C-alpha cells in the first residue's frame, strides 16, 4: 500500500458513505 | 444501510490508522537522524 | 438518531483525513530538505 | 447494536485524533529547529 | 483552514456525537 | 499514553468493531 492508493481509497470510500448517508 | 455506512466508515478509520503509523515511523526516523 | 451520529462521525473523519494530509505534505518537505 | 459499533468507532476516532496531535507538535518542533 | 479551527471543530463534533450517542 | 499503548488499544477496538459488524 502506497500514499497514492491510500488517497484514491479515501475518495472512493468518502463518496460511498455520502451516497449512503443521503439514502438511509 | 446504516450498517453499510458504518462498515465503510470503518475502512476510512483503518486508512487513517495506516497514515498515522506511516508518519510516526518516518517522523521518528527524522528525530533520530537529528539527535 | 443513529444516522446523525454517523453524519457527525463522518465530519470528524474528514477532519482527521485533513490533518493527516497536512502532516504528510509537511513531513515529505522535511525529508526532502534534509536529503 | 449498530450503536455499539459507532461508539466503538468513536473511541478509535479519538485515538487517531490523539496520534495526529502528537505528530503535529513533534513535526512543528522539527520544522522550527531547521529554520 | 487553521489548526486552531481544526481543534475547535474536533471538540464541537465530538460533543455532538456524544450527545447523540447518549440520547439513543 | 505512549505509542505502545496506542497501538495496543487500536488493535483491541478494531476487533470489537469488526466483531460488532459481523454480528450487526
Amino acid at each position: 500500500m502506497t500514499w497514492e492508493e491510500w488517497d484514491l481509497k479515501i475518495e472512493l470510500y468518502t463518496l460511498k458513505i455520502e451516497l449512503l448517508i443521503k439514502k438511509s | 444501510n446504516l450498517l453499510r455506512a458504518i462498515e465503510a466508515q470503518q475502512h476510512l478509520l483503518q486508512l487513517t490508522v495506516w497514515g498515522i503509523k506511516q508518519l510516526q515511523a518516518r517522523l521518528l526516523a527524522v528525530e533520530r537522524y537529528l539527535k
